[PDB]
RNA sequence: GCAUGAAUGGCGUAACGAGGUCCCCGCUGUCCCCGGCCGGGGCCCGGCGAAACCUCUGCCUGGCGCGCAUGCCAGGGACC
RNA sequence: GGGCCAGGGUUCCACGGCAAUGGUCGUCAGCCGUGGGUUAGUCGGUCCUAACCCCGCCCGUAACUCGGCGCGGGGGAAAGGGAAACGGGUUUAUAUUCCCGUACCGCGGGGGUAGGUGCGGCAACGCAAGCCCGGAGGGUGACGCCUCGGGGUAGGCGGACCGGCCGAUGAGGCCGGCUAAGCGUAUAAGCCCGGGGAGUGCCGUAAUGGCGAGAACCGGGUGAAAGCGCGAAUGGCCCCCCCGUUAGGGGGGUUCCGCCGAUCCCUGGGGCCCGUGAAAAGCCCUCCGGGAAUUCCGAUCCCCCGCGACCGUACCGAGAACCGACACAGGUGCCCCUGGGUGAGAAGCCUAAGGCGUGUCGGGGGAAACCCGGCCGAGGGAACUCGGCAAACUGGCCCCGUAACUUCGGGAGAAGGGGUGCCUGCGGGUGCGUAACCCGCAGGUCGCAGUGACUAGGGGGGCCCGACUGUUUAAUAAAAA
RNA sequence: ACCCGAAACCGGUCGAUCUAGCCCGGGGCAGGGUGAAGUCCCUCAACCGAGGGAUGGAGGCCCGCUAGGGGUGCUGAUGUG
């Protein structure tokens, strides 16, 4: 193989063509999850995937319609209630 | 004869030049002019392993939107918040002016000048005392046991370094030794003198001995200065 | 090698271009006094200059 | 787990000194502890980094010594800073 | 070693490729100079009067 | 014309296994490697365990057990006191704690 | 102690070593004492086809001699 | 053997040839002559930044093409980051580039629609869920070493069935029985979200473990590699028939079950650091200000149309296409990949595929002596020699057994002893299994010899030196240095 | 200064594709053994305790013609290879 697919950051894998012959498909590592930007556990509605794959979809389908869906629930909740007991 | 590794390595070349890249940053105060006259309240938002340091560093961000690096003193916890300024109370972690700390705390960080940044007691495990308050200088009892004056101005922060007692534990293994003196590029192995040549080291020669008093005076030339360097006595007592 | 600047491939071609004998022509219209030139080369033996 | 002496330091084999050994497994062995976290006062606390240890309960995150959550220098100024 | 099996680890990137300005093949690739006129390191043309390559260039020795 | 392949025949091979089934082909002068090389150790263990768990909540679903004592099977299990199912039941049998 | 000796360290030391050294069981062609067999060269035939080196030459005994001579003296022998 | 860098630069293909080259010959050739051959929006450069480098100002120098800190700018990876294509066919030589078929990405345009002005869930969340300019935040890009569980795929094995070959038109063996991107589709672990309210404790893992700071237990949300459907049987593969003077034309099938299973992918635990294992471009989301919009504005949703620049692309890739003066037993590159049996094994041996007879001078021969490489040797067993140099003994696996000393870890596979094939039949472990792997028992029997070839330690006791693993005089010293 | 020959000295330049060191970014090491910390289980007793059985995978650990790296002895072949 070429010394650019010699890289461990390729994925190989070996493919039989219908025409019968064998040959050897490349493709590049998906991104991880996204994480909490205060406790850093993995997030919810978010999918994973490379640049084109997240520009392949909706908006909509790329985070859930709740507010600040950077933060997991609880530290959503957790923003609120200190913004709103701050507020009085 | 040939050099030293001494004089090499004054010419910076990478066999002595200190991996400067790999590190988190320089750890200095904010300015002192945010300091004077005003209080700063920051949050710890992460404690990190600062390859070369020997003492864990953490980020402080301010209120006023800055961000910095600070030693992080024993103690230290994510998410607490500290204070910087004449005003700050005493507590482990706060920066404040010399003439504000109580004798007999224990301080660290402390700046040689009125706004340099900090330059004293950085060492892990390390901690200064302050001995004495006066209207023209603070006396701080260092590490190395001497009683150093300070301007009252000079900024300090109350507490221990962490990381003491580093060398409680033996490094057993040379690899060991490779790995800690590679992470910050010190020259490892080291060779001896009197295994060297005649023509590399003072010295060296067939004969595995020194053939001259091993007290150096302090007026010798560079490429001269081996052994023990204008001792006073040698031996123990 | 599989990747080349089109500067070495212009050179490589000019030489290549070079790499060749006389003509015959020449050869009798100079009544049998050039007979070779001193740009011959075999590609296994005498080597390019770059 | 069922040696006399070794310790921690077993892995060693029957090297590197009598007196290195020793110093190995005593600071191995007191470091591998759990300790009580300071927030939580539960003993869950692991060293994470050189300096840095970590509650597996509460997820409290806090700077001590090398191979100890606290040293003697850092108990005496927090008792001298109340 | 240092003999013939040293001479075969030569297959790296040439020490010097062809210049732009004097055409001969003496660039410095890695460090980004002449080592015959100065391309890249100086303005004026590498000349010595101790060197005759100048001056064989034009038949002048 | 593009000649046919002459494949390598499997006859002796699938004979010889058939023999070895049958326990042939098996004895201590046929072997060259350890017996932990043959057997290996983790996923013994591995496997004695993942049956005994299981047996022990198919008897607690099937209520042939209650809890305290499917708790304490469950902790001699890890334990190791049992090598096999069969050891289980003789153990459940010789206490009388199935009902 | 011609002329050891305490961090140019003294003594001891488990484990370790293609380090030097002595001994024991076992083993054998190392040896007594060498003999068979195989493959490749060597040898002959058909081809390609050099180099190191070369004052000219080229038999001995006893001698003279710059003191150990193919070449000189007296003898001996010798077909190519 | 297959693929492909650096380096080489036409050595690649066809035809026509043997004056020279080729360790011999040659009708042959990497040789000579004459004609040809490298086709890209998707592969790579081009973009980003790392170590680092250069230019300008400034300072030093008699001075400079010389030395240098700090500011501003730029460069810097063909194996790091990084938009998008995969089958079949075609040529003497190119093909992810040409032809056919089916797709994707970026920019621009046209027609609709969602939204501007919309909903379903307690919630996790499900949703097409307004356009343009500027800014901020979060995420991703983005990472070490050791180790284990779970899911999957290549590949392999056994059986049934249909064609073909061999075999005796017996038994049996062998061959073919194939499926790309793209599009649609969802679960596992992990993490959440509602209900619930435990301890003389319950729950769970390979293991560590979790619980009033909320466990068992009942529901759900989000979430990979894969599989499945279209692509796709008009394609490829195998077989059969008619025409066969050249040239051609048609007919059949391409289906299931079970087992093993990766060093190839996905996903989670655990452990270690006096060692902490990159940055930026780019992409996604959210939030702030600003602008246009009502017989109007307008998409991240659907359909259609147009455009997409420059350079590399042949071939070897090495016991003849590179470097070493060579068709050099070296080095570069063994850099990436591997069917069946025996076997722990990527060991040795045999063998399938693929390749070769070019690690290129042939012929003769009891045709010797002698040399190099190998096998055997009666009786003795180191008497040889500076010295057991060389050779020889032992050898795998199972079960008994194991000393002085010791830093208690070791020494240790110490030492030493017994067994090992084939056949017949039972028992056990995991397993739904009479699938697969592994572990025992009884009996019969053959040889000088049963780890029968191959693979495959000889051992022990004193003394000196150095604690150990490691390093060294490349080309006479590997050591106590 | 009849002609040829030195080891050496001095100036300015050229080299880290060999090799030495260090920095940034990458690729690789069949199979087997031993069994450290850690986590435990069971039995008999209970004033002491004693015995047995697991799990766990650490090591500049061990065997190893895996690949790769090195170069002890034969002072072996070759030594106009
Ligand atoms: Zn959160
Ligand atoms: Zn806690
Ligand atoms: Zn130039």
């Amino acid at each position: 193989m070429k010394p650019m697919y010699r890289s461990r950051s390729w994925r190989r894998k070996y493919v039989r063509t219908p025409g019968g012959r064998v040959v050897i498909h490349f493709e590049r590592k998906k991104p991880k999850i996204a994480h909490c930007a205060m406790c850093g556990r993995p997030l919810n509605g978010i999918p994973r995937g490379r640049p084109v794959e997240m520009r392949k979809l909706p908006k909509t389908k790329k985070r859930p319609e709740r507010p600040m869906p950077h933060l997991c629930p609880r530290c959503m909740r957790k923003v609120m209630k200190e913004q709103i007991r701050a507020q009085l | 004869g040939k050099s030293l590794i001494q004089q090499r390595r004054g010419k910076g070349s990478p066999t002595f030049k200190s991996p400067s890249h790999r590190f988190r940053g320089a750890v200095k105060y904010i300015p002192l002019n945010y300091t004077q006259e005003k209080t700063l309240r920051g949050v710890v938002e992460e404690i990190m392993h600062d390859p070369g340091r020997t003492a864990p560093v953490a980020r402080v961000k301010f209120e006023n939107g800055i961000e910095k690096l600070i030693i992080a003193p024993e103690g230290l916890l994510v998410g607490q918040e500290i204070y910087i300024g004449p005003d700050a109370p005493i507590a482990v972690g706060n920066t404040l002016p010399l003439a504000k700390i109580p004798e007999g705390t224990y301080v660290y960080n402390i700046e040689g000048i009125p706004g340099d940044g900090g330059k004293y007691v950085r060492a892990g495990g390390t901690y200064a005392l302050v001995v004495s308050r006066e209207p023209d200088k603070v006396i701080v009892q260092l590490p190395s046991g001497e009683l150093k004056a300070f301007n009252p101005m000079c900024r300090a922060t109350i507490g221990v370094v962490a990381g003491g007692g580093r060398l409680e534990k033996p490094l057993v293994k040379a690899g060991k030794a490779y790995y800690k003196y590679k992470a910050r590029n010190k020259f490892w192995p080291t060779p001896r003198g009197v295994k060297m040549n005649a023509v590399n080291h003072p010295f060296g020669g067939k004969e595995h001995h020194p053939g001259k008093p091993t007290t150096t005076s302090r007026r010798a030339p560079p490429g001269r200065k081996v052994g023990h360097i204008a001792a006073r006595r040698t031996g123990r007592r | 090698a599989r990747n080349k600047p089109l500067a070495k491939k212009l050179r490589l071609a000019k030489a290549l271009k070079q790499n060749r004998r006389v003509p015959v022509w020449v050869i009798v219209k100079t009544n049998r006094r050039v007979l070779t030139h001193p740009k011959r080369r075999y590609w296994r033996r005498t080597k390019l200059k770059e | 787990s069922g040696t006399k002496k070794v310790g921690s330091a077993g892995r060693f084999g029957a090297r590197y000194g009598l007196k290195i050994r020793r110093r190995v497994a005593a600071v191995e062995a007191k470091m591998r502890q759990k300790h009580t976290c300071p927030v939580c006062g539960r003993k869950a606390v692991k060293r994470i980094s050189t300096g840095i240890w970590q509650c597996q309960k509460c997820g409290a995150t806090f700077a001590g010594g090398a191979y100890l959550p606290v040293t003697p220098a850092g108990k005496a100024v927090r008792r001298i800073t109340e | 070693g240092s003999g013939t099996a040293t001479f075969g680890k030569r297959n790296s990137t040439p020490t010097h490729i062809r210049c732009r300005r004097c055409g001969r093949v003496s660039y410095n690739v890695k460090k980004g100079y002449c080592a015959a006129c100065g391309f890249g390191r100086s303005r004026r043309l590498r000349k010595y009067r101790w060197s005759k390559k100048w001056k064989k260039k034009k038949n002048a020795h | 014309k593009k000649k046919p392949i002459k494949g390598q025949s499997r006859y002796r091979a699938k004979i010889r296994h058939e023999q070895k089934k049958k326990g042939r082909h098996r004895g201590p002068g046929s072997r060259k490697g350890k017996k932990t090389a043959r057997m290996g150790k983790k996923e013994l263990w591995i496997k004695t365990i993942r049956a005994l768990r299981k047996e022990l909540r198919k008897l607690k679903a099937q209520k042939k057990i209650d809890r305290k004592t499917y708790r304490m099977l469950y902790i001699r299990a890890k334990g190791g006191q049992f090598k096999n199912k069969h050891q289980l039941y003789l153990f459940l049998e010789e206490h009388g704690l199935l009902k």
